[PDB]
């Protein structure tokens, strides 16, 4: 229902986990070629744990700990309802990315080799001609690439042209502007 | 099953006609507006949506029928220039055009049905509606009759054949038999100009002297005069204007008042015209079936 | 118990470990069904803040249904991991039965490329690039039925947006991607493509070399060969998929087109073919569905899979498909053909007293620090606001007095000869106005003020 990965990866022969979901017994943890593990239901809230490695009580360094009154120190977890389906851990997680972002604006501030432009931008869409047998508005379908980009033709007279193909759903379409300058 | 095709209108957007990939030639109001009809042949285009700069917003379409107000008006003699379609600008073509009365613009969004788009075009009396995404501004599409009716026509094996469809043309009384604006082979450009200005039709079939079609002169055949730069001599018979496509033209598209219905949409969307001269046994015109009188059948 | 459990699945060794993450084989505890499972570590996806890709990699393979894709068919999300619960084929990796048997016989080969092809160019149509394409990461089932995996080297195609990401097998690389050259996607995957089909039908590699340096040569100069028992048919379409230049490459519908390729091909494998609509499900009109009526996309899903043929969502489904196909069968009202009787509204030339050719952007023969210091001082006169993404790639800024809404463009400074640059303009994303117009009249005013 709830499921909780204890995983131990820093070696040894035998691994055990104790916690206070098991009123701190010695669950044996199976191993991968590395990996020691185990998958318990945990309800949500906070869960106390440690690792038994070899005869030795063993600090997880990847979580936070905790200590009581007698000093006994104990690593601790959070069960979030978050963290039970994919959108709401996947929005969680990038939050704490954006966070972190933070720590780490439009201005008029100029800055303190420029790429190989792409052959595929150079494929004009308006310099192709269609084939005398079809509704002269028609066009062929453009490669995805290529949209948004601006194409124009050089002044002649006092006008600019300028064009561009825009998606509007699953159609395109080529604008022509016929603009005074 | 008669409204069978009403229904069909009412379930489809504007978007399902829209082409995966067209050209949309868009006009800044304050354009030259002899450089707007030389960019409509350039870029292979009839109509074009106007953007007003200053307004921020699309203010109506600059058409072939532009150019027939604009030549009609102001042409004086093959002697002298038409200086104001050498001076106005679109802006001020359109003050002068839109003097007497009042007509905003008229659009559709891609979410209407064509039922919608279907009466937009026959209420305001228009071959050209944009078709306008209200979410972004945009102008998609320019949405004509033609379009609507081969949209149409690949979907009539998809539901029951109303039994008007099998019902000839004289028995249906789809199209105009009386008062038929037409022309002589001798008839000059700028007198047809005159005739679509007043009857605010088409096409205008070419006759001989006993009454028989030989031509038709359609509005989109002026654009020609921009493309020659032939718009100065508008003295010219409608015959020499026809001259430049003599030596592809078919002829003129035609059909009998026995003719079914479905026969005439198929012959029309085949052809890819807006209107069939109506004929007898020997060519003399006895009316006009046109795209417009046909949407409107279909969709009453 | 002693056993690892997610699900009701029984952890069991690996399979292998992919690009990211660690695949596992696990067993159903009642009934010994099979699945591979891919294991997620939520700190390692913040630690190299990667969770877009993450998500977007999850959401994309929620969504594929393909024949020829490894399908996922849960996600188990924990406090420190994701386990994706997805198919298992019993037949391994394509490579290893490469190797077993010497090459694959032609109609065997012909075959698997087939299916092969077929799941890329879904993934294509999704606007997903594998980027990882190779026989390690073709899996094959009990029935030798091809699955592609592995998409934790794929990427988004974005309307107006090249890829850089050098990566992959360098035996399996175009060209473009080790020039670390900017890519569209879909010729990358088709390169990749062109290569196991020559490791199908020779048992080999058409470029190798121990030396790296070598082979990247090699590569780039495109020189390979085409043994004598492979057909001048097969020859042909393996030199147009293993084409140098990216715009002289074949594309899957010059694939599809192919002699060698048309060959027994079943009719279940792409859009257009007969089977295709009644085996494999459109995402786009379940959505529809969803929207018409007010269901979930699995109550669409389950009247198809299970349910009757009278159903309201199967109906509705169906209704649109066979729409789509009469619209879909009219390419010549949706699309220009490629240069008959002239439509009737063809236009004549425009008569002189010569036809005016389209460039992209804008070109300079001056240095590029002096083409940028150029176009900061014509931003800041026409007080447009910006930031720096670096030092040839700007994001900048205009409020529209009119409409009131903020106008956004991307500047990239591009690099075409020698000493010959490309100032590139791009759109970003009015009702009041128009997006269209907004970005042209931002462009327009740019472009006026530049010296
Ligand atoms: C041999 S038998 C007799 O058959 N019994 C048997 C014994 C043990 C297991 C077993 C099951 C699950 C894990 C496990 N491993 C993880 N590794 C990880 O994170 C790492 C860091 O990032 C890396 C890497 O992973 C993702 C990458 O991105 N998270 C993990 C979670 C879990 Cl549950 C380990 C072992 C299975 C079967
Ligand atoms: N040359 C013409 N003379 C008279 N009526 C016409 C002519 N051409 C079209 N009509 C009619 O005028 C209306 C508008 O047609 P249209 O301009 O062709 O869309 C329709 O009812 C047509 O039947
Ligand atoms: N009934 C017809 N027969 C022959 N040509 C036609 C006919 N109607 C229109 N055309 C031509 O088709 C082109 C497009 O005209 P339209 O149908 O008015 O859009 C023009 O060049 C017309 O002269």
């Amino acid at each position: 229902a709830r499921p909780t990965v204890f995983r131990w990866t820093g070696g040894g022969k035998e691994v055990y986990l104790s916690g206070s979901f098991n009123n701190w017994s010695k669950l044996p943890l199976t191993r991968s070629h590395n990996n020691f593990v185990a998958i318990l239901d945990l309800p949500e809230g906070e869960h106390q744990y440690k690792f038994f490695v070899d005869g030795q009580w063993t600090h997880d360094p990847s979580e936070p700990i905790v200590t009581s009154q007698l000093g006994t120190v104990n690593n601790i977890i959070q069960v979030k309802k978050t963290d039970f389906e994919v959108f709401d851990a996947l929005m969680v997680d990038s939050q704490k990315c954006s966070d972190v972002s933070e720590l780490s604006p439009y201005h008029q501030e100029p800055y303190v080799a420029p790429p190989i432009l792409p052959p595929h931008l150079l494929q004009v869409i308006l310099n192709k001609d269609t084939g005398i047998s079809c509704d002269p508005a028609l066009l062929p379908e453009p490669n995805h690439v290529m949209l948004n980009h601006l194409y124009a033709l050089s002044i002649k007279d006092g006008v600019m042209v300028l064009s561009a193909t825009h998606r509007y759903k699953k159609k395109y379409v080529t604008t022509l502007l016929y603009k005074p300058i | 099953n008669n409204s069978v095709y009403t229904s069909f209108m009412k379930s489809h957007r504007c978007y399902d006609l829209i082409p995966t990939s067209s050209k949309l030639v868009v006009f800044d109001t304050s354009l030259q507006v002899k450089k707007a009809f030389f960019a409509l042949v350039t870029n292979g285009v009839r109509a074009a949506p106007l953007w007003d700069s200053k307004k921020q917003s699309f203010v109506g379409m600059l058409t072939i029928t532009d150019f027939i107000n604009i030549l009609h008006r102001y042409y004086k003699s093959a002697l002298v220039q038409i200086y104001e379609l050498e001076e106005h600008k679109i802006e001020t073509w359109r003050e002068v055009y839109l003097q007497d009365s009042f007509k905003p613009l008229v659009c559709i969004s891609p979410n209407a049905s064509l039922f919608d788009a279907v009466s937009s075009l026959i209420r305001n009396k228009i071959h050209r509606l944009p078709v306008i995404d209200p979410e972004s501004g945009n102008t998609l599409y320019i949405l004509t009759h033609k379009r609507i009716l081969k949209f149409l026509k690949l979907f009539i094996t998809e539901f029951p054949k109303p039994e008007f469809m099998s019902k000839s043309l004289e028995e249906l009384q789809i199209g105009t038999y009386a008062n038929i604006a037409m022309v002589r082979t001798t008839t000059p450009v700028y007198v047809a100009l005159g005739i679509f200005v007043q009857h605010r039709v088409s096409a205008l079939p070419v006759v001989d002297e006993k009454g028989r079609v030989v031509d038709i002169y359609s509005k989109f055949d002026v654009i020609n005069l921009a493309a020659e730069k032939t718009y100065n001599n508008l003295d010219v018979s409608v015959t020499k204007a026809l001259q430049h496509r003599s030596h592809y033209f078919e002829g003129v598209l035609k059909c009998y008042l026995h003719e079914t219905l479905e026969t005439i949409i198929n012959r029309l969307v085949e052809a890819e015209v807006h209107r069939l001269v109506v004929v007898d046994e020997n060519d003399v015109v006895k009316g006009i079936v046109s795209l417009s009188d046909i949407l409107q059948a279909l969709v009453l | 118990d002693g056993r690892v459990k997610i699900g009701h699945y029984v952890l069991g060794d690996t399979l292998g470990v992919g690009t990211f993450g660690k695949v596992k084989i696990g067993e159903h505890q009642l009934t010994g069904h099979k699945v591979a499972v891919k294991i997620l570590n939520r700190q390692k996806i913040r630690s190299l803040d990667v969770v877009g890709k993450i998500k977007r990699e999850i959401q994309n393979l929620k969504l594929f249904r393909h024949p020829h894709i490894i399908k996922l068919y849960q996600v188990i999300s924990t406090p420190t991991d994701f386990f994706m619960v997805m198919e298992y084929v019993s037949g391994g990796e394509l490579f290893d039965y490469i190797c077993k048997h010497g090459r694959v016989e032609e109609m065997e080969a012909r075959r698997l490329f087939q299916q092969i092809l077929s799941a890329v160019d879904y993934c294509h149509r999704h606007m997903v690039v594998h980027r990882d394409l190779k026989p390690e990461n073709v899996l094959l089932d009990a029935h030798m039925n091809a699955k592609i995996a592995d998409f934790g080297l794929s990427n988004m195609m974005s309307d107006g947006e090249f890829l850089r990401t050098s990566c992959g097998s360098p035996n399996y690389a175009a060209p473009e991607v080790i020039s670390g050259r900017l890519y569209a996607g879909p010729e990358v995957d088709i390169w990749s493509c062109g290569v196991i089909l020559y490791a199908l039908l020779c048992g080999t590699l058409p470029f190798d070399d121990e030396h790296v340096p070598t082979l990247f040569k090699k590569i780039r100069g495109g020189v390979f060969y085409i043994p004598e028992y492979l057909n001048r048919s097969v020859a042909t379409l393996l030199m147009h998929m293993l084409q140098v230049d990216p715009l002289k490459r074949a594309t899957i519908k010059d694939i599809r087109e192919h002699e060698w390729f048309k060959q027994d091909l079943p009719s279940y494998l792409f859009p257009e073919d007969p089977s295709y609509d009644a085996n494999v499900i459109d995402d786009e009109a379940v959505k529809e569905v969803c929207e018409k009526f007010e269901c979930t996309e699995s109550e669409v899903m389950n009247s198809l899979y299970s349910g009757d043929p009278q159903d309201q969502l199967a109906v509705a489904y169906h209704l649109i498909i066979d729409n789509r196909r009469i619209m879909n069968q009219a390419s010549e009202f949706y699309l220009a053909s490629s240069p008959l009787k002239p439509h009737p509204e063809r236009m004549p030339p425009l008569i002189a007293d010569k036809k005016a050719k389209w460039h992209l952007g804008i070109r300079s023969q001056s240095k590029p620090y002096d083409i940028m210091a150029e176009v900061y001082r014509a931003m800041k006169q026409l007080d447009f606001e910006w930031k720096v993404v670096n030092a040839y790639h700007l994001r900048v800024r205009r409020k529209n007095p009119v409409t009131g809404n903020y106008v956004k463009m991307s500047l990239q400074l591009y690099l075409v000869d020698n000493r010959s640059y490309l100032l590139d303009f791009k759109s970003i994303d009015p009702r009041l106005g128009s997006h269209t117009m907004d970005f042209f009249e931002m462009c327009a005013s740019l472009i006026t003020t530049l010296a």
